[PDB]
């Protein structure tokens, strides 16, 4: 996969590596799931999420 | 904001209100508990830096509901390339004197990595711009926070569809029919972009031919050009004297 196309399949950040390699990463306050692409919050108020809406849908 | 709607309380939780001697100056965006991004031009006329206050968790300026958090501004950092009274490099990084406390009403917007912002976010068509600025050109400012969804234009398209000096440090977004735009009083506020369930900072309200002027679009600072400049400054120690001009790049 490649970061320039469809964000390399990453939910957040993407780095290309030597070869057909790609590593996704997550912002602080999130951790990367075992799928290697998804990011899940690790704190109560992660950046870029709206608490009243996250709870409205929780 | 012209032609938008009230942002329901708590739905724009990264929005900052900047005050000087208690009067509305500009907006800003919280990016972590002690750092706010705003526009450099907001500070062109400041005489007493000690009279600058940032408010988080604000919504209706007519009342105090207890979710607001005010802080003094310890540092205002502007790129060396910004020239007062002009438009290019219109960005400022503000360090708060004490962190804000994150709550349901105060949450930072994510400052994205440059690659992600350039490769992915720059292609998301619509983004939200918000503020307590004028509701109309030559009109009164808003008492409740307003928000507007605006579509981004590639610069070649903006120039073609306009009737402007748009540099690589800016981008156009909005409408040319005079119905919807950010306006005076919104400068410094966020242009926020949603991608896969999370919102990111892509622009700063900067300038425009008047507000919602037919034939012209809103101009925003292209935050992606400043990610590394911002990250380096956030790792640095504060310096005496509020204003700091920092080399750019
Ligand atoms: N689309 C769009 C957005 C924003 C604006 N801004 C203005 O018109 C304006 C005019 N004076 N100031 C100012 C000067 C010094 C300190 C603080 C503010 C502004 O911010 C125009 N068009
Ligand atoms: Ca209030
Ligand atoms: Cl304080
Ligand atoms: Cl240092
Ligand atoms: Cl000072």
């Amino acid at each position: 996969l490649i970061c320039v196309n469809e964000n390399g399949g990453c939910e957040q950040y993407c780095s290309d590596h030597t070869g057909t390699k790609r590593s996704c990463r997550c912002h602080e306050g999130y951790s990367l799931l075992a799928d290697g692409v998804s990011c899940t919050p690790t704190v109560e108020y992660p950046c870029g999420k709206i608490p009243i809406l996250e709870k409205r849908n929780a | 904001i012209v032609g938008g709607k009230v942002c329901p309380k708590g739905e724009c939780p990264w929005q900052v209100l900047l005050l000087v001697n208690g009067a509305q100056l500009c907006g800003g965006t919280l990016i972590n508990t002690i750092w706010v991004v705003s526009a450099a031009h907001c500070f062109d006329k400041i005489k007493n830096w000690r009279n600058l206050i940032a408010v988080l968790g604000e919504h209706d300026l007519s009342e105090h509901d207890g979710d607001e958090q005010s802080r003094r501004v310890a540092q205002v950092i502007i790129p060396s390339t910004y020239v007062p009274g002009t438009t290019n490099h219109d960005i400022a990084l503000l360090r708060l004197h004490q962190p804000v406390v994150l709550t349901d009403h105060v949450v930072p917007l994510c400052l994205p990595e440059r690659t992600f912002s350039e490769r992915t976010l720059a292609f998301v068509r619509f983004s939200l711009v918000s503020g307590w600025g004028q509701l109309l050109d030559r009109g009164a400012t808003a008492l409740e926070l307003m928000v507007l969804n605006v579509p981004r234009l590639m610069t070649q398209d903006c120039l073609q569809q306009s009737r402007p000096n748009i540099t690589e440090y800016m981008f156009c977004a909005g409408y040319s029919d005079g119905s919807k735009d950010s306006c005076k009083g919104d400068s410094g506020g966020p242009h926020a972009t949603h991608y896969r369930g999370t919102w990111y900072l892509t622009g700063i309200v900067s300038w425009g031919q008047g507000c919602a002027t037919v034939g012209h679009f809103g101009v925003y600072t292209r935050v992606s050009q400043y990610i590394e400049w911002l990250q380096k400054l956030m790792r640095s120690e504060p310096r005496p004297g509020v204003l700091l001009r920092a080399p750019f790049p």
